[PDB]
């Protein structure tokens, strides 16, 4: 599941990623990525994808679960984000920003 | 984009109010309010309309006060500062079915029924879109469409899957004026009603525009006469040149 | 641009037999389509005059030529505002489209460009 | 083409009854109609437009 | 009973017969394709939305005025 | 570069006589029918190409582009769309 | 006709007074005329036409 | 001496609107100036009126606009007049700029009025953009989001600048309040620059459609141009009436009647029609920073027309090749407009790039080439 | 001729704030004019700023 | 130090009847209290949250 938390008026996508989702994200060779990053750089905890859910193209919000890399699909110009929230296809230049977030408890994070 | 992703564009129906000189059919507006009250108001709010707005459009002052007085609204606190309710007055707004968005979504399998006060201006198509949407649920979704859970297929809605089920069926409303309440009749009435809700000045606006068109046309004609009159010395000027 | 530039470039074209063979017929049609003759203008009447150089060249016109120019501009302005064209004797015939001003502006500019050159001279 | 006392031909445009009161009156009827509609239009414009400043319907309730 | 039902049926059999037949043939193909096994593990799953839109768009063009005339 | 009445900056004028008649002495709409028909036809004919050429070209361009775009997002155009992306 | 000119047009004070009085009359009558016309072309549609049922 | 000339204050009015000497042959395209003055007055009158009813707080802005539509007497009219006249202001401003380009109004001695004009055009864009945000509907918000995130492309400081303009980390209440204050102010600045470009023009006077001097044959601004200006005022008000009273939402986008929701993104974010050409130019460049520079350059490049037009003749009345080139330029500017509202899909992506190259190449290549060649043709062709 | 006198726009500034001929003996009470100009500027700057925060 | 003492008087005497509506807990921080002390004061109270998922 992916939650949407408003944080500074921007939406925050929080996905509780499954084991196989993590695996899917850890596949793509870093080399072939507009914005080259691995999931370990993105998340500080593999079960908590926390991203700022604004598309890096113009600044629409991607609809999650949709896409072609089954992560997030920006409907505005058709840019596809990953399960890491990395850009794969479409106009968007960068991967979906990661806020500065810390796990205060194991059950609560501050953003 | 795929046509699916856009939605089918609604037909252009000949609404009574289409036409530079045409008002709404107020009998239709009244019938449409009854459809809103008995069908849509279960899920959709009409937050921008006050009871006073129906007066002299669809209802007499007495009928509208009766509608308001059936409801309870939040009063100012009593003398011990405890909260109180009062009966509604004409200045009150028509109250919504849900206290907040979260309650609304919980009742509608996640989907949030929008407020209908502006929906006729807030969608490409206007009345035609509302009419097309309410009447456009096929018995069976086109073969090969995979609907998301809690979605219903409707081609006019962009993407095809709408969280609102078909709601108008023959005889869900019993009109007080003896008009046969067919699906299409109820959709026509409610779509007229919602169009009025979105633009309640529509009748007055088009009458003043008729006056404006006439006066401004006359002033345009006269301004051309006056311009030609004042300019005729310059247009009619002739020269004789004798090189010195 | 400077009239000097226009004149020099045109002379390069008229010299080359090849170039003149292809350009002179084009330029004749261009001027027919341009349609300034239908308002009774000579080509030179159209040159931009709100420049110090051109103001000086106009002051150097012989009085007769100057009075005639004023009439052509006033006549054309009247046809313009009436949305009429010249008819009969008012239409500029190709033989009457003489470069009355080009000599004067070429002299004004010659001096102005010499002045610029000489302002940049270096004693060797 | 040479004599300046030979006034150019204006017969296409000259009104025969040009110095009659009828003639002037007509043109002032056009100007006055235009002033009348402008006055009526300005009154309508001002009255309608400034009425925005009068108590709105929510206030009147 | 609902005037639209009759008008839509009449317009499908009449002026929009070519589109009716297109949609029908499409549905036949897709149902048959879904019937076959290893359909769930196919790359491209064909729909009939396009044909449906062509039909509906046609029906609406031939019906809109007639329908509002009987309300 | 422009003066004012009395010293507008015209080269000296001489030899032009200008004549005109009063607006009250003129028919303001004299020969308006002839002008509305024959004069407008003349003036429009003379300028027609300068409007028709660019408009017809850009309309053709748009028509081709909008029709291709429409076709690419059909079922028939699936493959050509896949290549174009 | 000279009389008409002399009375209503010759003095601008009179002409402006005539224009404003005409504007007043036009404004009032045009209002009434449009009202009636609008009611005829939109007959049985407006609230005034259905109000009698209530 | 007459009072209108004697008294210093009256004399300034006199010099601009009454005794001002004008060419006697200005055609109807010289009337857009006064229509833009009328638009600016209608926008001040309706704008100040809406400000008396509008609340700039984000919790109440959209509701205040509904209050204007529904409760304020004639509020519907004042709102639609203000919204539509913003469209007509841009029709008139593009017409007025088109007139100026076709008739070479940008040439000496009128480079200064032209250059101030280009700034007026930028202020109008900013003014209209901020006004659009004030409704705080979905297009308002998503417009402000997109446009102010372009500033993020300014290197090093871009992000910081955006947050400073928003007054926050997103478009929200602080942004709305500050846009209200600025949108109120900017039209007054725009009026002052409009007045400066006229004062600048007063030295040379108006150009005319023949591109020759008019010093030979002048007409007082009143009554001749006064009465000519009334014809287009009434023509304008007829068009205004058709939109405002009969089709008030034809020029707009329904998405702005949905209240702003930072979560839900609307179907398609396209700007108001009059911004669409610049938006298409921006989309043409793939780089974010490149796109922004190109978009600004598409306006500022007008400032170089005085240099790149090499003609010895002012304006296009007599230049058949220049007229054809100008026709292509204007139609391309409209095609750019259309491409601003299509989806970023084939084949419009490549087409948008070609139209953008054509737009710039007019100023940089074609106009300098064509104007040089026509100089030579006039001279050889009249020998 | 100097630019400040030649150019129409500059000339207007020049005529008011630079070459404007003044009496040589104005005392300090002639300075309130410019203070009122300063007040008017401070009020515009602070006023427009408050308008960005006021509801 | 007086401000801190004064807050304690407000909290123990005046706050029984008088509100201090324009002051946020953050305002005490770095004036009278450390961030920790002020968060402790805030966390002792209950405030209205946004509705849960059933609204
Ligand atoms: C918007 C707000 C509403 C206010 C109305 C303002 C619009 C008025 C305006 O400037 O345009 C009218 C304007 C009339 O202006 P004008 O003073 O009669 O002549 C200006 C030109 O010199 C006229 O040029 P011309 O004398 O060479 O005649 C050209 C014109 C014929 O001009 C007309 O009289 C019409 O016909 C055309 O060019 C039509 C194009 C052919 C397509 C078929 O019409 C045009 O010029 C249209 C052509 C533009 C392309
Ligand atoms: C408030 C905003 C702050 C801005 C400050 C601006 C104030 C400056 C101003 O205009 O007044 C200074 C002004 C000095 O200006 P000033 O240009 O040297 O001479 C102006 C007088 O017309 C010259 O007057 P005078 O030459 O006849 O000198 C008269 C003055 C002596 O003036 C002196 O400064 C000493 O003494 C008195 O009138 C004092 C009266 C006896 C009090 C016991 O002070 C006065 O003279 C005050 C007299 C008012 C009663
Ligand atoms: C904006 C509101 C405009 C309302 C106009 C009010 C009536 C004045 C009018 O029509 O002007 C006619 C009058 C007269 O037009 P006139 O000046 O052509 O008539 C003068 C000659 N006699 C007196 C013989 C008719 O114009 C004015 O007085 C100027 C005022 C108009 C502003
Ligand atoms: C659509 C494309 C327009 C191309 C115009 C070509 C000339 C033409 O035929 O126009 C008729 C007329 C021709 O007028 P003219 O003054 O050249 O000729 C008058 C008659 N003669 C030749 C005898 C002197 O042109 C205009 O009036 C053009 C005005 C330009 C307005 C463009 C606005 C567009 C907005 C884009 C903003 C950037
Ligand atoms: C400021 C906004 C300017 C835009 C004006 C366009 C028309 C708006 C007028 C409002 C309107 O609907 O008036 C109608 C008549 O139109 C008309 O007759 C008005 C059109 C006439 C053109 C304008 C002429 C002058 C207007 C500007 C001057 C204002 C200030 C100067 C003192 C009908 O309304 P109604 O007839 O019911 O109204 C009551 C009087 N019976
Ligand atoms: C408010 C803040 C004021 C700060 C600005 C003061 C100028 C700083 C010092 C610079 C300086 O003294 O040099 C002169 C610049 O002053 C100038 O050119 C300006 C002179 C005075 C500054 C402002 C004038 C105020 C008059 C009206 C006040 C209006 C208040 C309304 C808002 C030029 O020296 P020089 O030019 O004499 O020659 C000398 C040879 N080049
Ligand atoms: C019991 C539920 C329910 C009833 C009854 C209902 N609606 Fe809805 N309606 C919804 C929900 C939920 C949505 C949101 C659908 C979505 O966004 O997927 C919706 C959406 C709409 C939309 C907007 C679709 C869009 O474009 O966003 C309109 C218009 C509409 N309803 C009108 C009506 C009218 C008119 C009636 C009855 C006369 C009606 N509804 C009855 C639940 C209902
Ligand atoms: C509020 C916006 C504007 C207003 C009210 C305005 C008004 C006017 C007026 C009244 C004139 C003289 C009459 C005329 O030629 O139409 C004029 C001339 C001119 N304007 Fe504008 N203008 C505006 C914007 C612009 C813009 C954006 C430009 C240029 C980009 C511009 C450039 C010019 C030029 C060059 C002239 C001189 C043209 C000539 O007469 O040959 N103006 N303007
Ligand atoms: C050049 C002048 C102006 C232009 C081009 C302009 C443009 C706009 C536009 C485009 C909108 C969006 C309209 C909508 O869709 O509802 C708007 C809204 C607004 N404008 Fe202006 N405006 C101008 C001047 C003014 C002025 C002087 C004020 C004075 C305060 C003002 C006050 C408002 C207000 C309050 C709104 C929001 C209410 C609304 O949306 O209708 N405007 N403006
Ligand atoms: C001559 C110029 C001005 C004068 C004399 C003036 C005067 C005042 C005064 C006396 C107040 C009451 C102050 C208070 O006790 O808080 C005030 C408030 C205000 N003024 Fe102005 N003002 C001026 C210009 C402006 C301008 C141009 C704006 C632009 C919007 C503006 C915006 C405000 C606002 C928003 C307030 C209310 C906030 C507040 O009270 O501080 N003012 N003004
Ligand atoms: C210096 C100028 C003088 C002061 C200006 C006066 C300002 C406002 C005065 C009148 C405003 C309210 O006055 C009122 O106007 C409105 C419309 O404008 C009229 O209202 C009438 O027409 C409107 C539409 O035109 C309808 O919506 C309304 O049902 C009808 O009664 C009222 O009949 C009149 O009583
Ligand atoms: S805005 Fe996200 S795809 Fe363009």
């Amino acid at each position: 599941k992916n939650v949407i938390i408003k944080w500074r008026g921007k939406p925050i996508f929080i996905r509780h990623r499954t084991s196989e989702e993590i695996e899917e994200a850890n596949e793509v060779n870093v080399a072939t990525l507009r914005d080259p990053q691995t999931d370990d750089e993105r998340v500080q905890k593999p079960e908590w994808l926390v991203m700022i859910g604004v598309c890096t193209h113009l600044g629409c919000v991607p609809i999650g679960e949709a896409g072609d890399f089954g992560g997030w699909f920006c409907p505005c110009h058709g840019s596809h984000y990953d399960i890491s929230g990395r850009i794969r296809r479409g106009p968007a230049p960068l991967n979906l920003e990661i806020p500065e977030y810390d796990f205060a408890d194991a059950e609560t994070l501050v953003i | 984009m795929t046509a699916a992703e856009h939605g089918l564009h609604p037909a252009e129906y000949p609404w009574p109010q289409n036409g530079m000189l045409s008002t709404f059919d107020h009998a239709s507006l009244r019938r449409g309010y009854q459809v809103y009250k008995e069908v849509c108001a279960a899920c959709h709010s009409l937050d921008r309309i006050a009871w006073r707005n129906l007066v002299g459009v669809t209802h007499t002052t007495d009928e509208a006060k009766a509608f308001a007085e059936e409801l309870e609204y939040d009063d100012e606190p009593d003398d011990e500062g405890n909260p109180r309710k009062r009966p509604g007055k004409l200045a009150d707004y028509i109250p919504g079915p849900y206290p907040n968005e979260q309650a609304a979504r919980a009742a509608n399998q996640g989907a949030l029924p929008p407020d209908l006060s502006l929906i006729a201006k807030a969608r490409h198509g206007g009345a035609d879109y509302i009419f097309a949407l309410l009447t456009g649920y096929p018995d069976e979704p086109p073969a090969g469409v995979v609907l998301a859970p809690g979605m219903n297929y409707n081609p006019y809605f962009p993407g095809g899957g709408i969280g609102m089920a078909r709601t108008l069926f023959d005889g869900v409303v019993e009109y007080e004026d003896g008009t046969p309440a067919t699906t299409s009749q109820m959709a026509k009435d409610v779509a007229a009603f919602l169009t009025w809700a979105a633009e309640p000045e529509h009748d007055e606006r088009k009458k003043l525009g008729l006056k404006a068109i006439i006066v401004i046309s006359a002033m345009l004609g006269l301004s051309v006469y006056i311009k030609k009159f004042k300019w005729s010395p310059i247009k009619n000027r002739k020269f004789i040149y004798n090189p010195p | 641009a400077s009239i000097t530039s226009v004149v020099k470039t045109s002379e390069l074209i008229l010299k080359s037999p090849l170039l003149s063979k292809i350009v002179v017929p084009l330029a004749k049609t261009y001027v027919k389509f341009s349609g300034y003759r239908q308002l009774g203008f000579k080509m030179n009447d159209l040159i931009i005059e709100e420049t110090p150089n051109m103001q000086l060249a106009l002051r150097r016109l012989p009085p007769t030529e100057s009075y005639d120019r004023v009439y052509r501009l006033i006549r054309a302005t009247q046809f313009s505002l009436s949305h009429k064209l010249a008819t009969g004797n008012d239409i500029t015939k190709p033989e009457e489209d003489d470069h009355y001003l080009i000599p004067y502006i070429l002299d004004v500019e010659a001096e102005a460009f010499e002045k610029d050159a000489l302002d940049n001279l270096e004693v060797v | 083409g040479k004599s300046t006392y030979k006034i150019p031909d204006f017969t296409p445009y000259l009104k025969k009854d040009r110095n009659t009161d009828a003639n002037r009156l007509f043109s002032y009827f056009m100007i006055g109609s235009f002033g009348m509609l402008s006055a009526a239009g300005a009154k309508a414009t001002v009255q309608d437009f400034l009425s925005n400043m009068s108590a709105s319907a929510d206030v009147l309730a | 009973p609902d005037p639209a039902i009759a008008l839509h049926e009449a317009a499908a059999e009449g002026p929009c017969h070519d589109f009716k037949h297109h949609f029908d043939e499409c549905v036949e193909r897709v149902t048959k394709a879904q019937e076959a096994e290893d359909y769930d593990h196919a790359e491209y799953k064909e729909d009939c939305v396009e044909e449906f839109f062509h039909l509906q768009h046609c029906i609406n063009d031939n019906t809109a005025d007639k329908l509002f005339r009987v309300l | 570069y422009m003066g004012w009445w009395g010293h507008m900056g015209s080269p000296p004028q001489k030899g032009i006589a200008g004549y005109t008649i009063s607006p009250f002495a003129a028919r303001p709409f004299a020969g308006v029918v002839h002008a509305a028909i024959f004069n407008t036809f003349r003036r429009t004919k003379n300028q027609a190409l300068f409007v028709i050429l660019p408009v017809s070209f850009f309309y053709y361009v748009w028509t081709q582009a909008s029709e291709k775009n429409e076709w690419l997002y059909t079922k028939a155009g699936r493959h050509e769309l896949a290549k174009a992306l | 006709a000279t009389t008409f000119y002399n009375v209503f047009v010759k003095r601008n004070s009179a002409f402006v007074a005539t224009i404003l009085a005409s504007a007043f009359v036009f404004d009032m009558t045009f209002e009434t005329a449009i009202d009636n016309f609008w009611d005829r072309i939109n007959a049985g549609k407006q609230w005034k036409d259905i109000r009698h049922k209530y | 001496m007459a009072l209108r000339k004697k008294n210093s204050l009256l004399n300034m009015a006199n010099s601009y609107v009454l005794d001002s000497p004008q060419p006697s042959n200005l055609n109807y395209f010289w009337n857009f100036g006064s229509l833009l003055a009328l638009c600016l007055v209608i926008q001040l009158a309706t704008g100040i009126t809406l400000a008396m009813h509008y609340t700039s707080h984000a919790s109440l802005a959209f509701d205040s606009v509904e209050h204007i539509m529904r409760d304020v007497n004639f509020g519907w009219f004042i709102r639609y007049a203000h919204a539509n006249t913003a469209s007509f202001f841009f029709i008139c401003i593009y017409a007025h700029m088109g007139r100026n380009i076709y008739y070479g109004s940008y040439k000496t001695p009128r480079v200064l009025p032209w250059s101030i004009g280009v700034i007026i055009f930028l202020l109008l864009i900013i003014t209209a953009f901020m006004g659009y945000v004030l409704v705080f509907g979905q297009m308002s918000l998503w417009g402000a989001t997109v446009i102010c995130n372009l500033v993020s492309a300014i290197p090093w400081l871009g992000e910081d600048i955006v947050h400073f303009l928003w007054g926050g980390f997103s478009v929200g209440n602080p942004t709305l309040q500050r846009f209200f204050a600025l949108h109120y102010l900017m039209p007054f600045v725009l009026a002052v620059f409009a007045l400066l470009h006229l004062i600048a023009l007063h030295t040379a006077g108006s150009s005319n459609p023949l591109g020759i001097t008019s010093n030979v044959d002048k007409l007082s601004m009143h009554p001749y141009y006064s009465f000519k200006d009334l014809i287009t005022v009434f023509a304008f008000l007829l068009m205004f009436t058709l939109f405002v009273f009969f089709s008030p939402d034809k020029l707009g986008h329904p998405d702005n009647y949905i209240p702003a929701n930072p979560m839900v993104t609307p179907a398609s974010i396209v700007p108001e029609w009059y911004l669409l050409p610049f938006y298409a130019i921006l989309r043409a460049i793939p780089d974010k920073l490149g796109g922004v520079i190109a978009m600004v350059a598409a306006i500022l490049i007008l400032l170089i027309l005085p240099i790149v037009d090499r003609s010895i003749i002012r304006g296009n009345a007599f230049k058949p090749i220049s007229k054809l080139l100008f026709g292509f330029f204007i139609c391309n500017f409209l095609l750019l407009g259309v491409l601003g509202q299509v989806h970023i899909e084939p084949p419009f992506i490549v087409l948008g790039q070609i139209c953008t190259i054509f737009y710039f190449s007019y100023f940089l290549i074609l106009l300098p080439m064509v104007s040089t060649i026509e100089n030579i043709f006039f001279y050889i062709g009249s020998l």
